[PDB]
RNA sequence: CUAGUCUGGCACGGUGAAGAGACAUGAGAGGUGUAGAAUAAGUGGGAGGCCCGGGCCGCCGGUGAAUACCACUACUCUGAUC
RNA sequence: AAAAAUGUGAUCUUGCUUGUAAAUACAAUUUUGAGAGGUUAAUAAAUUACAAGUAGUGCUAUUUUUGUAUUUAGGUUAGCUAUUUAGCUUUACGU
């Protein structure tokens, strides 16, 4: 009865330094409640970012894999 | 016995009292340990006066 | 209802720290009370009865047109006989001020014709009710009624205080009237279990000091 | 549900991979990663028919429906990964698609990517069906 | 009706850490209906007693019971746990 | 409405709390017009009366004079503005 998407803090997802763009995105995490922790939780995640996102001045076709 | 002196703290007579005649047996026996833990009470509330 | 055991209730004769004034202190009863509603018909109230009288201070006063009011002017007490009835109208109670000023008053035989009317009940539980087993004669005994009996009541604090001690009289007097207030306190205590929290110690004017 | 990064500077990103097929459609959209969803809608939930759930006015609503939905949330951009039936049958998505691509884009939801995540079989085991095929 | 078998409870059979819920203790802040120069703090208070001949607010004008010298109390937070 | 005071132990009619009334418009109208709801009731909201408790008081409850007569009647609930003369709101201080 409740909504399930209410208690969802955002963190900004970061780029090393090899790269242009610092910042990606955030997403949604859960708070560290008792005995689970965030960072425990947000262990294990791959986002899909392209070439052309990340890097301004170049080509668009290629891709890659970023894991967190 | 402990746990006797924190029902005793937390005041609960009806059961103190029903728990020390389960443990001991006669009511004769309870009674007389129920008078005898209110002593000791008392001794103890004496002793964290003063 | 089980407060008690006189083992250890004695040494009372620490007053140094209490008592340093001139003249002469009362060692008061209190006790804070639970599980009790201040407006309701929940009612803690009696007469606690003692022996022998420490010193309770507190205003008689006195009426009558015979020897008593020659007699009572040897105490050097502002007594009238009419005009001060005169004084006490029904105009001090529209002013805010309490309009009673005497916590006793006389019942004798110079009021004896007057006393049986319609008027009964009253202050009588709060303790302000003359008669004539109490010594309210008031010719010998109003020096007397100086030492008279104490009593106790209850108001919208929700509080109890009496007077039971004075560090005049020795301690001597005073352990048997302990005695005899906790055996009527205990006797005179609708369905309430352990009222007693705990007893208070209590002397004229000061600050706050724990001891049982 | 609530965005606190700023409004101006950066839009909240997020995917919907629309499924359609011949007689089934969902509008699933999730986060960047697949694993945190946020809404979900069938076409059994606005029509009480399984005859025509890959219907193009129903997927308009439906589209509209999730648009509201996700700007309730504050998710402003959408990728678009357009699924099909996919596997050894077909390599067709279905036409809710069409309208349900149009509607999303006229309900105000900013457009990022399109592609397809389809599970293209290369070679795999025998398909479902016999010799002779579909007779009708 | 039972051997046999299954399950539950009782003693043998304790310990360290994290998380959730309840109870208690030592302390510090803690009190603005009308009205009054002032958190009226509190009731029996006491017109006075303390300290080094002198120091304070009074009694009270005004509030429904007014300050020093004796008690933690109805009750709101901080708060360390043998 | 303010004042002698014998009184009822000198002495007033209770701002509080608890039980009772029997008072306390309908309509417009946000689902709803209708018969109750869950008005209303029960029965700790309150202004008046009764009894209890006691915050309010010694419960219950008593008497003399004054307010006579200038009996009056009219009117202000006087504004804001201007250096003064004077001008001049059926009272807005959301309008």
């Amino acid at each position: 009865v409740v909504d399930p998407f209410s208690k969802k803090d955002w963190y900004d997802v970061k780029a090393p330094a090899m790269f242009n763009i610092r910042n990606i995105g955030k997403t949604l995490v859960t708070r560290t409640q008792g005995t689970k922790i965030a960072s425990d939780g947000l262990k294990g995640r791959v986002f899909e970012v392209s070439l052309a996102d990340l890097q301004n001045d170049e080509v668009a076709f290629r891709k890659f894999k970023l894991i967190t | 016995e402990r746990r006797a002196m924190e029902l005793l703290k937390v005041s609960k007579d009806k059961r103190a009292l029903k728990f020390i005649k389960k443990r001991v047996g006669t009511h004769i026996r309870a009674k007389r340990k129920r008078e005898e833990l209110s002593s000791v009470l008392a001794a103890m509330r004496k002793a964290a006066a003063k | 209802s089980r407060d008690t055991l006189y083992e250890a209730v004695r040494e009372v004769l620490h007053g140094n720290q209490r008592k340093r004034r001139k003249f002469l202190e009362t060692v008061e009863l209190q006790i804070s009370l639970k599980n009790y509603d201040p407006q309701k018909d929940k009612r803690f109230s009696g007469t606690v009865r003692l022996k022998s009288t420490p010193r309770p201070k507190f205003s008689v006063c006195v009426l009558g047109d015979q020897q008593h009011c020659d007699e009572a002017k040897a105490v050097d007490i502002p007594h009238m006989d009419i005009e001060a009835l005169k004084k006490l109208n029904k105009n001090k109670k529209l002013v805010k001020k309490l309009a009673k000023k005497y916590d006793a008053f006389l019942a004798s035989e110079s009021l004896i014709k007057q006393i049986p009317r319609i008027l009964g009940p009253g202050l009588n539980k709060a303790g302000k009710f003359p008669s004539l087993l109490t010594h309210n004669e008031n010719m010998v005994a109003k020096v007397d009624e100086v030492k008279s009996t104490i009593k106790f009541q209850m108001k919208k604090v929700l509080c109890l205080a009496v007077a039971v001690g004075h560090v005049k009289m020795t301690d001597d007097e005073l352990v048997y009237n302990i005695h005899l207030a906790v055996n009527f306190l205990v006797s005179l205590l609708k369905k309430n279990w352990q009222n007693v929290r705990a007893l208070y110690i209590k002397s004229t004017m000061g600050k706050p000091q724990r001891l049982y | 549900s609530l965005g606190p990064q700023v409004a101006e500077g950066e839009n909240v990103f997020g995917v919907c991979h629309i499924f359609a097929s011949f007689n089934d459609t969902f509008v699933h959209v999730t986060d960047l990663s697949g694993k945190e969803t946020i809404c979900r809608v069938t076409g059994g939930m606005k029509v009480k028919a399984d005859r025509d759930e890959s219907s193009p006015y129903a997927a308009m609503l439906a589209a509209q429906d999730v648009a509201q939905r996700c700007k309730e949330l504050g998710i402003t951009a959408l990728h678009i990964k357009l699924r099909a039936t996919g596997g050894n049958r077909t390599k067709t998505p279905g036409p809710g698609a069409q309208s349900a691509l149009r509607a999303l884009a006229r309900s105000g939801m900013k457009i990022g990517r399109i592609e397809d995540v389809t599970p293209i079989p290369s070679d795999s085991t025998r398909r479902k069906g016999g010799r002779r095929g579909r007779r009708l």
